[PDB]
Formats: C-alpha cells, structure tokens, sequence
RNA sequence: AAUCAAAGUUAUUAUUAAAUAAUAUUGAUUUUGGAUGAAUUUAAUUUUUAAUUAUAUUUUUGAAUUUUAAUUUUAUUAUUUUGAUUUAAUAUUUUUAAAAUAUUAUAUAUUUUAGAUUUAAAUUUGUUGUUUUAUAUUUAGUUUAAUGUUUAUAAAUUGAUAAUUAAUUUGUUUUAUUUUAAAGUUUUUAUGAACUGUGAUUUAUAGUUUAUUAUUUUUAGUUUAAUGUUUAAAUAUUUAACUAGUGAUGGCACAGUUGUUCUAUAUGUACCUAUAAAAAAUAGUAAAAUUAUUUUAAUUAAAUUAAUAAAUAAUUAUUAAACUAAUUUUAUAUUAAUAUUAUGAAAAAUUUAAAAAUUAAUUUUUU
RNA sequence: AUUUUAUUUUAAUAGAUGUUUAAUGUUAAUUAAUUUAUUAUUUUAAUAUUUAAUAUUUGUUUAUACAAAAGUAACUUUUU
RNA sequence: CGUUUAUUAAAUGCGUCGGUCUAAGUAUUAUAUUUAAGAUUAUUCUUGUAUAUAGAUUUUUAUUUUAAUUUUAUUAGUAGCAUAGUAAUUUAUUAACUGAUUAUUAAAGCGUUCCAUAGAAAAUUUUAAAAUUAUAACAAUCUAAAUAAAUAAUAAAUUAAAAUAAAAAUUUUAAAAAAAUUAAAAAAUUAAAAUAGGGCAAGUCCUACUCUCCUUUACAAAGAGAACGUUUAUAUGUAAUUGUAUGUUUGAUUGGGGCAAUACUAUAUCUAUUUAUAUAGAAAAAG
C-alpha cells in the first residue's frame, strides 16, 4: 500500500541474518610463514628474511650473499599496507589496537574466557594447541 | 558456523573462466524459507467473469465432495450406509426424489394473460427434460393435453446491485408448451 | 467483476456497517418505551419514551428527541404529508433514568430465579437501586392469518 | 556528520563532489580475496618462506606458557589474594582472580624472575616451567618449585576440582 | 542451536535470561498486566511443552511416564529407593516456604509490640534539635507526618528561619 | 512599437497496511468416480522449506576453516474471545481549481534612473563555461558506531627445542559496517509448432497461343517505383514484375548446445540476443548520482615500476608531537602515526624534434 | 614637463588564519493560538504547461449472399 | 525454370563420377558426397589427411580427399581475374575512362575448361505517349473561420540581428562597434533532425585451426573359461562449447650502465658474467 502498493502484498524472498567470516581471516598465511613481527609496543617491524637467498649463489658477491641471512624490517611503506588488513577489526573505535599477526596466548583463551563458552569443558583453556588428545585403548572407528 | 564465502568478488569471481559453469547463486542469504510466488502469478479459482459465456468449472473440487457427506449422512460422527444402500432407490436423496420432488415450474402470465394463448410459456429448472414437464403438468396440474414442448436454455438474469457486486440470478429454461384448447386469465380493473 | 475505489470501496463499509456479524450489542437492553434520555450529541437532557426499535443496527426512535422532517412519498390517490417523524437514533449515546429515581442508571442484566415460575429469565437490573426491570413480552398479532390458505391447527396436529 | 573524503580534509555533507572520486572509491572497501600490491612484485612474495610452518608457528603441543611476572605473584601474597602456607597452586592463582581465563591456555604459565631481586618469605608453588632464576629464588629463601607438567586432561580436573 | 538453554529457568524471577527485545519505554496500565502475564505465560507455556513431549515421548518407549522402567518400578514395590538424592518434592518447597512465613508473621506481631517498648519510651513532646533550620529549611510536608510522635504543634514555621523554641 | 509586477483553499465521506506473537495444517473458492473401477499414484543413504556459540591448527602459499552442552530441556515455524496485542506507517477517493502597480522610437524587475550580468551542475586530466544533463510542480530518492569510571588480571621470544637478569602500557573484552543507479552477458529449469520452418496434408469454381495431354500465357492481393516516414499500417495505398504448383499456406510431428533449414549465421508468436522465470555477476579503473549556508591555520608532487596502472615514493589528508650554537631583542610548517584508485608544470628563460606540438624544463595556479 | 585617474586604508561590525547541523519546537512528564522553517536546482512517478490561434477529426444521398474459427461489452417472451 | 531475409553465375534439381553397403530393403540398388545438364574435351606432378600396414607411433601415396608456388599442355584471356590502366591496337562517336574485334607472356584464369545461349544486364541503330534538356506552361481534388485538442522538442531569455578581432575548436562566446512589431510561407543558423559513419578504452560475446586444456560416449591394453552391458590403464580429437592471442612508442623495443647543461620523451650514441626475487622439486651443517 505505500512501499509499492502491489510489489508488497505479492511476496518474494524475504532475507535474514548475513553470516560472517573468520575473523582472523587477514592474518593470511604468506606473512604467518614469511615474515615475524617483532617489537615493544607501538613499533611493531615485521621482520622479513633476505631476498636472494636460494636462486642463483655461484659468482654473486661474496659480501652480498650474505646481506641475505639477516632479519631485516620491511620498509614501512609495506608494514602499513599488510597491517592495514588487520586493522579493520573495529574501525572507528580509536582505543582497539590492531589484530596481531601471530596469536598471542592470552588472546586464544579470550575467545574461550566469554560467559558463554564457560559451560564447554572441551575447547576451553587450549584444546585445539593442546597435545593430541588420549582415548581409550579400544577407541576406533 | 557456516563462514561468509566472499562469492561476489577474489578467486570465486575469476573461477568463471578457471572452469566453472555453474555460479551458485547465493542460497544463504534469503535462508527465510517461505516460498515465493511466481511473476506469472495465478489467478484465484473463482471464475471472475459474469458475462453471458460464463462457463462450469468441470474440475472436480475436493471440499465439494466433503460437502456433500456431511448432509448425506453425518460424516465426521455417523458412519456410512452400506454401498449397497447407498447403489439403491432407497437411498434417502433418492427416496426424497422419488416422493418429495423439489422443483419450481414458474408459469410466465406476460403470454397468458388477457390475451387468449394456445402457447402458454413456462420456466422449468434447467434439468427438466420435456417429457417430465409432460409427466410434470400432467400428474401434479392435471394438464392433459401437451401435444409438442419447445425448449430454449437462457442465461440467468443478471445486474448490479445498488452496492456494486454483479448479482446473476440463477438459469433456468423457458419451455414454451403448447396446449390444444388454449388458456387465458382474466384481470378485472 | 472488480472490488471498488478505495473510499467507496469503504464506503460499502460506510454506507452498511451494521453487515459486520457482532455489530449487535450484547444481549439486548433497550426495549420499546422504556424510560431513556439522550446525554451525548443534540440536545442533553431531553427525557423521552422509546416507540420503536431496530435491533439488527443497534438503533432506536427515541420520541420528542431527533424529530426527522418526514418527505412522506404519496400516489395520485392519497395527498402527501410533511409530518416530522422521530429519527431512528443511536443507543450508544442514550442511557436509561430510573422509573422510580429518575436519575442517569446503568442497566444491565442478571438471571432471577422467578417467582411460581423457574424460567431464571434474564432480568435487566440497575447497577445502583437494584430495580429489577423484567424484559418486556412481545404481542402476538390480532389481525394475523390468511384466511383460505391456512390448515386448521385442530386439522394440521391430527397425529 | 560529514565525509571524511580523503587528501580533502573533512568535507561537509551536500558539499562538493568535485574531489571525491577517490573517497567514492575507499568507501566501497579493500579488494577482498586480491593481493594489495597492484605492481611492484609484494614485498611478501620477495621475502623467502622460512620454516615451512612459520617462524613462530605454535602446532598441536607447542610449549607456549603465558608469562606470570614474578613480581604480580609476590605482590598478590602480601596484598592477600594469596595464603602463603597453602602451596599456591594455579587454581588458587585463577580463583583468587590473580589470573584470569584469558591468560591460563594448555602449557600451564611460566614464573618469570622479572626484576625480582629478593623473595622475602618461605614460599611454595605447583606451577609449570619457572625460570632458572625463578627458581633459584624461590630455593634460597627456603621455598619450593615442584613443577607440574599436566596434560590437558590435568589442566581441567585442577582448575574445577 | 546452542543458545544458553540452562538458563532459562536458572534466574532469580519469570523476567530474566529469556531475551525480549520487543519492549517500550512507558508500557501502559494493560500493557503491563500484558508483560508480567507474559513472561509466565512463555514460562509455563514453555514447561507443559517441554512436559508433554516427556511424558509422551515416554509413554512411546513403553517405559512410565517419568522414564521409570521395568526396575524403578520393581524396586519402589519392594521399598529400596531406587533414587540416590530424592530432590526435595513440591510438598517440601511449598512446606519449606509455609513455616519460613508462619514464622516472619508471628515475628512481626512479636515486633510490632516491641517497639511500642521504646515509642513509649520516647518523652519528648517536642521536638529535639533536628528542629534547627539554621543550614536550610525544614520541610512542611514532613513536620505533618511527625506531629503525632508529639503534642505541641510542630508544622507552624514562620516566615524567618526557626529559632529553635 | 510597446510593458504590467501579482492570488496559499477543496468539504466530505470511516476500523486497512508492515514487523512481531513459537497452539492448526494432507493440496481454498461446488457436489470424484456417476461405464462400475483400471482411467483421481510421486515413493530411492548427497548443505534438504532440517538454516551450525570461537581468532588455533591444518591448507592447491592467497576465500578453506572450531569440535555435545547438559543426553525429549524450554531456539520454538506462530490467534481467537483488549476494534487480538504491540511499535512503525496514513491515507483514497468524490468535487474542488479566483483576484486589484513601472513605456510613449526597443538591451534584462524595483517605484529615483542610471550602474549592473557565466543559469546551473558536472567536465575543467588548465585541448583551462571544451558542446553533457535539466520544461515545470510536488512526492519518493544513497548507513564506515567522533564516548572506554570502583570488583579484574593482559604486554614478549627461537627456524626449533628451549630460553625468558631482558626490562613496558591498555581493555569486566571492545568485533558485525562498508556507498547509490545502470549493461551486454552468464548459468539454473519452466512455456511455445495458432506466426514460420520442414515432416505431412486438396486427386479437375474463369481466359489463351501451339500439331502436342508438354507448351505461350487471363492473371486484382506478393522481386519494381511513387506516396506514406509516430503513416489509415511497429508495413499500408497506387503501380511494375511475375504468375500454369500429380506434388502443397494446411490432418499431427519435431523445442532451445537445440528443432528446421532448396544454406541467408536465416527463422522456431509481432528485433533469435527465443520467450518466462532466479540471481544483488561485473561497471572506479575518464558512465549518472551521492541530501544538512553564515566556516577559522598553509602547500601540491613528478622519483623506483607496470604482458600499463586499485599498489611506492613525493604530495594532500586525519590525529599528535618536541623549543640544540650560529646573530637581529629578526625570522622561521620541521616531525611522528595512520588515511591515500595520480604519471606530466600557464607567460616567461632556454632545450631536444621535418614538428606542423609534443617533450623536457620551473615560480605561477583567485571565496 | 608637471599636475590628474583602479585597488599601500579606515570605521563600524564582528570571536580567530574559510567544508564533520543548529533541537526539552507543547517539559516523547504538552494540552486554545507551537504561528515550525525547512525545503535534493537531476533521477522515477504523478500532475501541469510549452509546441497549440494546431497536427489529425469533419458524414449531402443508394449496384445483396448464405460456413467455421473468432466475441459474449448481450438485451429479452414469443411462437424452431 | 524451381528457390531464398538485404535476392543473385546464392543454394536446389537430372545425368555422369567417387566412395560405402549383400544378416533389413533391390550393389544397373539404396545410402554419402563432389560437381553441374547439352555439346568438345577433360593435361603435367606430388611432401600431408585417408586407405592398406607388421605391438603404435615413425615409416608408406592403385583408386578417393586435398595439393601443383614453374603444374599450365587444351582452351578462352583486361575477364565480377590482386596493381599496372581508360591495357595497345582496330572500329563506333562531332568528342570512346564506353562496348565489340584482332592477338596473347594473364602480378599467380586454366581443364570442370570451353563452346553453344532465351525472356536479364549492357553496347550500338532506330522508333516512341508518359510534362525527358530546351520549358516555363493550375483543368481536377487537398481553405479560412466555427468545434473537438494530441506530438517530437523545451535551462533561460527582451534582445536577437549584422560587422571585426580572438583563443583553446567548427564557431559560440567575451569584447568592441553597430540598430526593429503580430499572420503565412520558405529551411540559412540554433539539435531541421532522426541515426548511420568512425577509431580508441575497459567488459562480454561468437567462429576458427599443427602447436593451451576436463566432464568425451570413439581407437587400442587388461580383467572376467572373455555371454555381449562395466571398470581400469595408456591415450588426449577443435567432433571440445575453457581460457589466452599485450604493453609501449605506430611494425620495433622490454636489460644495466654511460656520454651528451650530475634535465631525458626514447632524444642521440653506444656497451656487457653487471647478474632474473618466491613457491614444489635439485643440494642437508657455514656451501
């Protein structure tokens, strides 16, 4: 009657909560295994490995083939862009900090540490990082 | 949970072209899960039109026949007569047919009024044959001379009424009879 | 066939809102002639007897009170009249006044176990004098009956 | 109240479009699933992958302890969230809100000697994996460390007996 | 799914754990007799649901209608008491709370008549030097509330702070 | 000749919409079969009208992701009996429909004439108002959280074991959002052989040249031309041509990655890109837009690279900073942290180049 | 020649060196003058203009066949 | 002699011919094609597909397919014949970019060629009503007004004219400097037009084949005392419908240096272990 007068009273489809994703989706995995970030808080350098370092060695300057072995910052033209992806978390709350790049410990059990998760005796304190779990000698499937 | 599949853009829009036909459409967002009507939509059942081709539904309805038992015999509560019965002219519809007739031949007197008629017209419900309207007029009207009966089939009267909805009588069958000795009425002013 | 413009199609809603089912008050209360005023709309305070009522649309001819012009159509046989006739009024706005006290009462029902009788009719009663006012009996009709289409009752109960 | 068009201060809303063709732009979002680096080879893609599952990679039984500064632990047993006879075990730690949920994770802790140069009192703990000078602290002043290194299994039935 | 369902009836009253987002600000005279019937309505509703399916879906099994198979019943006939902790039966609940009441009302009438003790034992028929206004001044609607713990007329204030006599 | 600036009120009528609510449900809008049934049949180990509390793992390195929550326990598919409740929305029709200033040879409304003129928005990649949109009135017309008060505690490190004298914050756990309009497409199944193909289908209602049953050909519906050009027509009027079909406008028959094709990529219902249906494909990479006057700190830059521009410098921006000799008792925008879909600088001064401008150049670059 | 003309100041204003809405507007605790100030130069959708003193329209005179599709705005009483 | 969506040396059609087929149809037959009937003839030679083939590929040319670049013999040849051209000659016309003839090395026609040829399209000659130039030459029917009341288009106009300079542009503006209403005709301007015509950019589409790649139904192997259907392995077919086929200056270039005012468009020149980062494999200590 006012949205559309007769786009309104014949229905279509009606839509519903839109799921989310990981949300620790931006820490991808070219940089969990590329680089570390190092630091005290508020200079955080994320450290990355030579660049030259496994191509071609034979003839290359003697004192340059090793300028490859040392943990260098990247410049922070890049740390900026990569750390952008993890800022995002919550974006225009001025006092979260950024996502990190690896887990730290007391954060993993944060998901864990929340009222409703208190009643999961699994999951909860570290199971995922914990060992392998133990079951009965006649376990099988 | 079921995580977000980012389909719309990244690899998911480019694997088009990596071999994928089928781009799903994405079948978790409207989840709400009551159907939609098509654009094509139907019309409802009811024969909207009033004309004078209006036509009988011949599609049996099922509720119509629910309709039907509950008056036959009290269905949810009494059990059926034996199909036997049921097959017979004792059936009570068949017993109250056969000895309580219920059929209403109206006499038109705009044909025979003063003006003398050997053809005074009758309405008949539109499921009297002729010769039941011989056996009609002769056995409840003691009318005893019926040579030929001549049948039209008209549809119903038909209106507006003052509100507005299209009130179409129900059709009957005018059945000119033709009596030997001719009838007349008299109206005294 | 078509449904109608909006405002006439409510109108068919304006013009006949008695079609509705339950547009009929609750058990009845207001009956011919019994005392009645009307304290809403025109002219509050003017105490009058109910000559007539039409119960289906929940209204009455209060008499002296809404007093209609009447445009009586008439033939070539008989000369028109002018005469005011009461208008069929509302109930929702008339109240009853005590027969006795005749102040503003509320009168509303209540099941009397009756007296050489044990109809426990619905008796209307005022909420506050408690004056217990029986529903009033309806006439059968004097000069009822056709006379050479009738079967004879003492003809027409012959078990 | 107004768009923060970028390289164009804070412009007003029904204000001038003629210099947003970039904000038009930053408000639709990042490129998702799609590398950052639009030329220029990603400075990621140019650093060598390093320890195939990354340079600090925590798998399925990694000893990773959260820190107990020792100072936190020897401030609480004179604040008196502590007893110092009971042999402070993590349950008491956890239940005594000296340590939340947040930071007790599989490896149990870690007692950290973090600028503690003295511990004045006979002082007994079951925690998991001290420092060595954590350790020799705790030793001089007559105390214990008997480091238990429970299982998940055990982590659980300590910490809701 | 996993929504918290051992806490639908774990609160302190009908109102809590159960999320009712559709609320206002003023709810009106009937539009609260709507809510507090409401919310024991979706508790009762809910339990007699929950019930019913229980006990049908018991009775399905062809086990007692409490889930009391062949044996719960063989041993209740020879008095062993099949259950380890008997919670405490709706007899015991509405006992334990019928003394806890008896008990506070016989408290009462043994207190109502105790501070008539010390009432009594309070002389003064005027009033002490709270009386003073000299920081601000006194409230008359409270004075006609204490002039019965008096006799001489407490209300009537003048037009200056009071004195004190 | 000629102007002259200006009428805001209908009048009169009453129980829908939308979300929500966790009780019913064999397919809503006449009366099966009406011979006696054979004709009223939708069923199978797959994200399904079944809709799932984590950030760690592990992973084609890059769109892939967390495991009972209390075992029938309440997250569960829902209305009459308060115009059923609530909050948001609000009308739709009937008939209403109005008004008394500026010259006297001519630029544009002010009374006192003269002075006065980008209509705007975009676009200006300063090929600098670059040929784009707008008749007017009213209605409708676009989503990044400007905030951290007592229970209460965080903070690193190796490649790995481990090591953690290594020094240090904050947080009763902050997440969710991400423009608007717009394709051709693209895939998923439903409809269509009344138009038109082709299959099949009619066995002799006018004229005529020739010896001839073959064959010239009367030929008023059709290879041309005029008119028509939103036309009387989303193909008609007049007209040229052609016309001999025992082998064909036509029983029903073939259907969409496909039918049919005397084949033109032609047609299969008035653009074959079939219709119909279901999506949020992509469109920032010069498309069109993106709604709130009276404000209160400035500027440009021009380099590394590009199966040629979402990425970097440098600039600009948001937020924040500390007073190192040089001078006057002068004068000084220097930075950090983040946000950033950009490759080309008037007039000069010169320098490449047939340039016939482009290119280098470097100071401009109006509220 | 000189003189003399288009920008070298004041005064009032009025915070300051130009782009992030002002709201107890019936005390969303309303009750007879709230005089609501807030209204998107384009988009569609509905109206109204311009083209338009118009383009079309204009009814003066008379050379017979019967089916079926197709319709059903459809009157009825007429002698199948 | 039929038949067609831009209507014809389009595609049909008879014959001949090539190939296939004797357990579904008659091997002077019917499938599957290439041509075209009629009349003359139908040339030289092979590198690949196909056939045959022998574990297969690789090899391999009775007939067929496609080919012949100097095949080019017959034959016509400036021709719908890649330019060269109006071919050079002859006619024909007052004037021959016409057309026809002769021959004849035609950029690379060519044996399915060539001839014959009827109503078609040309070229002459010639005659002739369309109002063909000359040429202009209303008889006919198609009012105004009165009535009904639509359409494209519409930012505005009081200026629009007109002349001149311009500066990026066709000029339109700006500027200077100039000076006439309503009605109907005309189309010079405003956008008198629609919509075609370009070329560039990103996107998608559709078709094609020695080199890219699946769902693929064929070929081969194996397994079942092989009673036939399936599953594999090895193969990868344009029958296969996926995606690529660029970028920059215009057709070449892609690197890191240097000289050319410690400018450099590619400007102009040159040099050379100036080095090719990551990921899987390869090297397991530091290499």
């Amino acid at each position: 009657p006012k949205a559309g007068c007769e786009e309104i009273t014949r229905q279509g489809r009606r839509v519903v909560l839109k799921p989310q994703e990981y949300f620790a989706q931006h820490r991808m995995q070219v940089w969990q295994m590329r680089f570390k970030e190092m630091g005290p808080p508020f200079s955080r350098v994320w450290v990355a490995l030579g660049g030259k370092m496994r191509r071609r060695r034979i003839g290359r300057q003697i004192d340059v083939k090793d300028m490859r072995y040392y943990w260098r910052p990247i410049e922070p033209q890049y740390q900026r862009l990569y750390m952008s992806r993890l800022r995002i978390k919550d974006h225009s709350n001025k006092r979260v900090q950024p996502m990190r790049l690896r887990a730290t410990n007391n954060d993993i059990g944060q998901a864990s540490s929340l009222k409703e998760w208190e009643r999961s005796s699994d999951r909860k304190y570290g199971a995922a990082l914990a060992p392998p779990k133990k079951r009965d000698f006649e376990f099988r499937v | 949970r079921f995580y977000r599949p980012l389909v719309n853009q990244g690899i998911n829009l480019w694997r088009s072209r990596m071999g994928r036909l089928h781009k799903g459409w994405t079948t978790w967002e409207y989840n709400r899960d009551v159907i939609p009507d098509p654009r094509p939509f139907p019309e409802p059942a009811v024969n909207n039109y009033f004309g004078r081709s209006r036509i009988w539904n011949p599609i049996a309805g099922k509720i119509g026949l629910v309709n039907r038992k509950a008056e036959e015999w009290g269905w949810p509560h009494q059990r059926p007569p034996p199909t036997g019965l049921r097959r017979s002219p004792e059936y009570f519809p068949f017993f109250f047919s056969r000895y309580f007739p219920d059929v209403e031949v109206r006499l038109v007197l705009d044909s025979v009024l003063n003006n003398e008629t050997t053809r005074p017209i009758f309405h008949i419900p539109q499921d009297m044959s002729k010769q039941e309207l011989v056996n009609y007029l002769k056995n409840i009207y003691n009318i005893d001379n019926v040579v030929r009966i001549r049948v039209r089939n008209m549809r119903g009267r038909r209106f507006k009424n003052e509100v507005g909805e299209i009130k179409s009588l129900p059709d009957y069958k005018v059945a000119v009879v033709e009596l030997d000795s001719p009838v007349s009425i008299v109206f005294k002013q | 066939a078509r449904d109608l413009e909006s405002h006439q199609k409510i109108q068919i809603a304006g013009r006949y809102p008695y079609f509705s089912p339950d547009y009929e008050i609750k058990p009845w209360i207001w009956y011919p002639g019994d005392t009645v005023e009307v304290v809403s709309g025109e002219g509050a305070g003017q105490r009058g007897a109910i000559i007539a009522v039409v119960k289906y649309k929940n209204e009455i001819l209060v008499q002296n009170v809404n007093v209609q012009d009447v445009v009586i159509p008439a033939s070539e046989t008989r000369p028109e009249q002018v005469v005011q006739r009461e208008h069929p009024i509302s109930v929702l706005r008339v109240r009853h006044v005590d027969p006795s006290t005749n102040q503003l009462c509320h009168l509303e029902i209540v099941k009397v176990r009756n007296k050489e009788t044990g109809e426990l009719e619905e008796r209307r009663i005022s909420l506050e004098s408690g004056a217990l006012l029986p529903i009033p009996a309806p006439e059968e009709t004097v000069e009822a009956g056709d006379p050479l289409k009738d079967t004879a009752i003492q003809d027409a109960d012959e078990e | 109240s107004g768009h923060n068009v970028i390289k164009m201060g804070w412009m007003k809303i029904g204000g001038s479009w003629k210099y947003s063709r970039s904000y038009n732009d930053a408000r639709r979002g990042f490129a998702k699933g799609q590398w950052q680096e639009r030329k220029m080879t990603p400075r990621f893609m140019l650093a060598p992958r390093v320890s195939a599952g990354g340079p600090r990679n925590r798998y399925e039984g990694k000893a990773s302890f959260s820190r107990l500064s020792l100072s936190k632990l020897l401030w609480a047993v004179d604040t008196g969230r502590l007893n110092p006879n009971e042999t402070i075990t993590l349950y008491h730690l956890r239940n005594a809100k000296v340590i939340a949920d947040r930071e007790v994770v599989w490896p149990g802790m870690v007692l950290l000697a973090g600028n503690v140069e003295r511990v004045p009192y006979p002082l007994h703990i079951e925690l998991q994996n001290a420092s060595a000078k954590a350790i020799q602290l705790l030793e001089e002043a007559g105390g214990s460390f008997t480091n238990v290194y429970m299982s998940h299994e055990g982590l659980y039935q300590e910490l809701h007996p | 799914g996993f929504t918290m369902k051992y806490k639908r009836g774990t609160g302190l009253w009908d109102e809590d754990h159960v999320n009712d987002f559709d609320a206002n600000k003023y709810l009106s005279a009937r539009s609260t007799m709507r809510w507090y019937y409401g919310m024991e309505r979706l508790q009762t509703r809910n339990n007699m649901n929950a019930r019913r399916a229980t006990q049908s879906y018991n009775n399905n099994m062809g086990l007692h209608h409490s889930g009391r198979g062949a044996f719960e019943r063989e041993l209740e006939r020879r008095g062993i008491q099949v259950d380890k902790y008997p919670l405490t039966t709706t007899t015991g609940a509405a006992r334990v709370a019928e003394m806890v009441l008896l008990r506070r009302q016989e408290l009462e009438a043994h207190a109502k008549k105790a501070m008539e003790s010390q009432r009594q034992a309070r002389r003064r028929d005027a009033p002490s030097e709270w009386y003073d206004e000299t920081e601000g001044p006194l409230n008359p609607r409270f004075l006609a509330s204490m002039q019965s713990n008096y006799t001489q007329v407490i209300t009537e204030l003048p037009s200056s702070p009071v004195t004190g006599r």
